[PDB]
């Protein structure tokens, strides 16, 4: 019956592919062909924060559009004031192998993880002054690659042992566990209403989970290599992935298929980060070629570059009001564009 | 042994295959409608004057 | 005046070949590079050479003046002190570079444990201080003689000449020679036998360049000390000093090519920036 | 009115960060690799995600990293150890896959100028086995006598023939685990590597 | 539990001297700034001295410069010399931390009774009030309290009878930690007011208002809601 079940799975995959392809009557580029282009958009460096000493692996924006948190492999995590370049906090870590960081929406907690398979929570509003460790979650057998807050009580983490879990910072116990991927899960993104999230595994696929039920709903397979970044459209109806095949793609949740592909002949290096614009017209991507290419999301064409980095770009982000964009790199430098 | 794994796989495929779908053109229409309805307030594709720049 | 015009031609060539390279080196090493232990020496040497390169038009004006000075006493007392400070700072920075290379070659443990930026900054400050100390006497003793007003010097003269000769010539040359000889001696065994030849070539080039560029100044100073002015064979000295000092000043343009752009990263950054 | 105090606090924490970095710049880091049950435990004990061991020998603060617990693809986390001073390799003579691991590690993109220290252990067991069984089973192509020294030299030559970059060197030493001379070998190799790196940095190499 | 204990006061003849101490525990003493606030037995509060975090910067009042000294183990000192008859007042120990989003003047001390042998105006000095009603107190300022960055510095304190003052509203709009939701504050430039909703028997005392723009800190006369 094993061969029969394999044949049934193959025929189900064929049916799914036929159904997905039967709904593609037209193309996005055809419909957005009669729209004036955005033109040239050159951005100039305004500020430059230089506090770290090693490669920067993650960054995040506060909900106030003023405070930012940076995590570097020197064993430290700082909190920046972007309007003044002043430093507010400096938290020493226990394990120097850090690969992720997060900022609570309320502004009271931060999170950190890495090669130690343990995710930490820090309290920033202590009565006695300094910052103390509030929790230490440990349930993963593989390196943790991403962690994103839901509220002040719960957090969702993605690990390298092909599993995703939803925790509870009050007790430190796994409420739910998501399984099904084949390789390492290296990316995560949460919906605007924080009821759904997507992840990108290393077996060249991406799935759409849901927090309440702990199940999977759809899978999008259209890439050629591993997936290292993911982000959500501001309307929460689409998400754009960035792989190591030097191509970024746009997937539609309702259409259950890809819509447009952003690539060019010259680009060879893979993509390490991806981010959208607040109104959804631009799409900035970070490249291993030390540059950042600003794309016109509705026309699949370039609109400018962001030069000024001496090494690979590791992280990029846009504020909540869309007034600024910040990038980090392996040379221990962060720049604020405008 | 592997019978349970195969049953789980086919059940997952059955659950995934039962999802409704909309037209691609309608999705594109919604997308560009969102991008044009909010175009006048984006501070990146329209350069805000330096008088209103916190980063000046 | 074939000697005077030859010295002027040498000065013009030195200026034209020195300004672009030192400006580019200064820009790259102070704006396009991070602060490291080895970068401080290059930065300070570039600063000294650039300060030296800003006095060449004054030298051309003085050559055109032909032993006259209608200005006041302050400028005559001042400018040569600045020029001497620049030259001696460059020389001492070269010696410090050689000693640093020898030290990192011979002592790995102590260099690993106790080498940082602060020591380099302190050494550079001490070098600048000793350059200032060496440059005081010209500011003290320069004056104007009034046929017509001409800028010229008045036991002390012998003391200044001898101390300048010894400190500027005999000690730095010995230090660099010993350091490079011991480095070549160390590189015979192990994995270093495949680059001993290149190291020997580079050491020979730098030592020979320094010794050809700085020696005639001291030779002529000593010879003018031994020979009376009114006696014959002295007009030769009084005439070709100009070319002697021009040869001494050519080191300002020569140094950046020898030192700064021998590193692959420096060459890559310079090519990318231009 | 009170932003000057915030500026003072920022300057103070910046100074503390600089002092911490200067203090931490002095350590020497070594990566530790090898196959499963290859004797790495014997060497680390002779003096869950990752295990760190530190000890001091002649005013040198070593740090050994063990990554044996990471049962994932090595291409996803190998860039974190790009700045290691050297790589220690252990091989069990009394036993193919080690050759593939050595080939993959030596020709990595991030390890084009990193020296490798090779340790050959279980020499006594290899000698007893060669007294009992020949060396032709593990190497069907090897031809010549059945002596211990020739077999050891052939194995070392086979391991060394996997390096192509002229800028890196491989140090090889034969161990029997009944000794305490590993620290001296590591010290000598590290001193040579430090001297070579210092010379290359200055520009005379 | 955060504690700040001070002692060292007593009867002194004129022309003498005395040493005061402020022992602190339960918090990171090395990352805070310390103040000194006195209150005459029949008058309002008055600023005395300030020492920054790390002894970097020190400030003194107008009528104590050259006679007092502030120093900071985990203990703070205050050396006073040439004690005249106008120094008879209890001295409090006040902590404050300064960074983006901090709340200075958080926790006050207990005070030591020492016995010796911008003009910010609060017009109203007494109001008649009963439980269950709503009351409001207002105090003005001579100079505008809005800086270029858009921040206004008005603080409101409450001193229950026989107790120590506790911070209520900082920067004219922000409610402190632990304060109930009844209190609220508003103002514009030079005129400020505070509102109390559903007054109970646990909110009876005297109120003070204070600025933090010019470091010669000045309080208000004070209003007693009896
Ligand atoms: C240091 C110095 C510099 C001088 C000239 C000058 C510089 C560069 C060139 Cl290419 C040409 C002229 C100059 C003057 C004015 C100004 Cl604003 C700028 C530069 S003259 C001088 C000095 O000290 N001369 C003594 C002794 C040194 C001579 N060598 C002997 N005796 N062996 C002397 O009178 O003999």
């Amino acid at each position: 019956e094993l061969d029969q079940l394999r044949q049934e799975a193959e025929q189900l995959k064929n049916q799914i592919r036929d159904a997905r392809k039967a709904c593609a009557d037209a193309t996005l580029s055809q419909i957005t062909n009669n729209i004036d282009p955005v033109g040239r958009i050159q951005m100039r460096t305004r500020r430059t924060l230089r506090g770290h000493l090693a490669k920067i692996y993650a960054m995040h924006w506060g909900t106030d559009s003023r405070l930012l948190v940076s995590a570097s492999q020197d064993g430290k995590l700082i909190i920046w004031d972007s309007y003044t370049t002043n430093k507010v906090h400096a938290i020493p870590l226990r394990s120097s192998w850090v690969m992720t960081c997060a900022y609570a929406p309320s502004g009271n907690y931060v999170a950190c993880g890495g090669l130690d398979n343990i995710c930490s929570i820090y309290n920033l509003k202590t009565r006695e002054g300094n910052v103390r460790v509030s929790r230490e979650l440990a349930g993963h057998t593989g390196y943790l690659s991403c962690c994103r807050f839901l509220d002040d009580n719960q957090i969702v983490t993605s690990s390298g042992d092909t599993t995703c879990a939803l925790w509870d910072i009050e007790t430190g116990q796994q409420t739910t566990t998501f399984t099904g991927h084949t390789g390492d899960v290296m990316s995560l993104s949460l919906a605007p209403d924080t009821r759904l999230f997507v992840s990108g595994a290393c077996d060249a696929s991406a799935k759409l989970w849901d927090v309440r039920e702990g199940m999977c709903r759809q899978t999008f397979t259209g890439h050629e290599s591993d997936i290292n970044a993911i982000c959500f459209f501001p309307n929460g109806n689409a998400f754009a992935t960035g792989s190591d095949d030097a191509t970024c793609r746009l997937f539609d949740l309702r259409a259950d298929q890809e819509l447009m592909t952003y690539s060019h002949d010259n680009i060879i290096c893979g993509i390490t980060s991806v981010s959208f614009s607040k109104s959804g017209r631009l799409l900035l991507a970070g490249y291993d070629d030390f540059n950042c290419n600003v794309w016109d999301a509705l026309k699949a064409d370039r609109a400018g570059v962001l030069a000024g980095h001496d090494n690979r770009v590791s992280c990029l982000g846009v504020t909540d009001d869309g007034m600024a964009v910040a990038t980090g790199s392996w040379d221990s430098f962060l720049k604020i564009w405008n | 042994a592997s019978i349970a794994q195969a049953r789980k796989l086919v059940e997952q495929l059955k659950m995934e295959a039962n999802i409704d779908r909309i037209k691609v053109s309608k999705a594109a229409a919604d997308l560009m409608a969102y991008c044009e309805a909010h175009a006048k307030e984006d501070p990146l594709l329209t350069p805000v004057p330096a008088s209103e720049n916190p980063f000046r | 005046e074939p000697p005077v015009i030859l010295s002027m031609v040498i000065l013009s060539l030195t200026f034209l070949l020195g300004l672009p390279g030192n400006g580019l080196v200064l820009w790259v090493a102070g704006l396009k590079m991070q602060r490291t232990v080895n970068t401080i020496w290059f930065l300070h040497l570039t600063l000294a050479d650039l300060l030296c390169c800003l006095s060449l038009p004054f030298s051309l004006a003085h050559l055109a003046l032909q032993g006259q000075w209608p200005y006041g006493r302050f400028l005559c007392k001042l400018i040569p002190s600045i020029i001497v400070l620049n030259m001696f700072a460059s020389v001492f920075l070269l010696t410090a570079i050689s000693l640093d290379r020898c030290l990192v070659v011979f002592k790995p443990i102590w260099c690993q444990n106790h080498r940082n930026v602060g020591m380099a900054c302190s050494i550079c400050g001490c070098i600048w201080v000793v350059a200032f100390v060496m440059c005081i006497p010209v500011f003290v003793y320069r004056e104007i003689f009034t046929n017509h007003n001409r800028c010229g010097y008045k036991t002390p003269l012998v003391a200044i000449t001898i101390t300048r000769l010894v400190v500027g010539f005999l000690l730095p040359s010995v230090i660099m020679i010993a350091c490079y000889s011991f480095i070549v001696f160390r590189m015979q065994r192990g994995r270093f036998a495949k680059s001993q030849s290149k190291t020997f070539r580079v050491a020979v080039v730098v030592v020979a360049v320094f010794l050809v560029c700085w020696t005639p100044y001291h030779i002529f100073g000593v010879l003018s000390l031994l020979t009376d002015p009114e006696t014959p064979l002295g007009k030769t000295l009084m005439s070709w000093d100009h070319v002697c000092i021009a040869l001494a000043s050519a080191n300002s343009c020569f140094n950046p090519f020898l030192y700064a752009l021998l590193g692959k990263d420096f060459r890559k950054k310079a090519r990318q920036s231009i | 009115a009170e932003e000057r105090a915030a500026l003072e606090r920022s300057k103070a924490i910046e100074k503390n960060l600089k002092e911490d970095g200067i203090s931490a710049a002095k350590d020497v880091k070594l990566l530790l690799l090898g196959a499963d049950n290859s004797g790495k435990s014997t060497i680390v004990k002779q003096m869950t995600g990752i295990v760190e061991t530190h000890f001091t020998f002649k005013n040198l603060h070593f740090r050994l990293f063990d990554v044996g617990g990471q049962r994932s693809e090595r291409k996803k986390w190998i860039h974190c150890f790009e700045d290691v001073t050297a790589i220690i390799f252990c091989v069990d003579l009394s036993d193919h896959e080690s050759l593939m691991l050595f080939d993959s590690i030596c020709n990595n993109k991030f390890f084009i100028d990193t020296s490798i220290i090779l340790f050959l252990n279980k020499k006594d067991l290899f000698g007893e086995k060669i007294k009992k069984s020949p060396l032709t089973i593990c190497f069907p192509e090897y031809t010549g006598p059945n002596t211990y020294e020739d077999a050891a030299a052939y194995i070392q030559a086979q391991f060394e023939s996997k390096n192509r970059s002229p800028n890196k060197e491989i140090y090889c030493h034969m161990t029997c685990a009944t000794d305490t001379n590993n620290a001296q070998v590591i010290f000598d190799a590290v001193t040579d590597i430090i001297i070579a790196n210092n010379l290359r940095g200055c520009g005379l190499y | 539990d955060v504690q700040l204990v001070e002692s060292g006061g007593g009867l002194v003849q004129p022309g003498g001297s005395r040493k005061l101490s402020c022992s602190a525990s339960g918090f990171a003493f090395s990352s805070f700034g310390m103040h000194w606030v006195r209150q005459a037995p029949e008058k309002g509060l008055e600023w005395v001295a300030y020492i920054s975090s790390g002894s970097g910067t020190i400030y003194y009042a107008d009528t104590v410069k050259g006679r007092f000294t502030i120093s900071r183990k985990n203990t703070l000192f205050l050396q006073m010399t040439s004690l005249r008859s106008e120094d008879t007042a209890m001295y409090y120990c006040v902590r404050s931390i300064y960074y983006y989003g901090s709340s200075p003047f958080d926790f006050w001390g207990q005070g030591t009774t020492l016995t010796v042998s911008i003009v910010m105006t609060q017009a109203t000095s007494s109001v008649p009030v009963t439980p269950g009603e709503s009351v409001s107190i207002s105090c003005r300022s001579s100079k505008s309290l809005l800086h270029s960055n858009g921040n206004t510095y008005l603080y409101w304190f409450l001193q229950r009878p026989g107790q120590s003052p506790q911070l209520l509203i900082y920067r004219m709009s922000n409610l402190a930690s632990g304060v109930p939701d009844r209190f609220s504050g508003s103002g514009s430039g030079t005129a400020f007011t505070l509102t109390i909703s559903r007054l109970e028997a646990e909110d009876v005392g005297v109120y003070y208002c204070m600025q933090h723009l010019e470091y010669p800190l000045t309080f208000g006369a004070g209003t007693k809601l009896e």
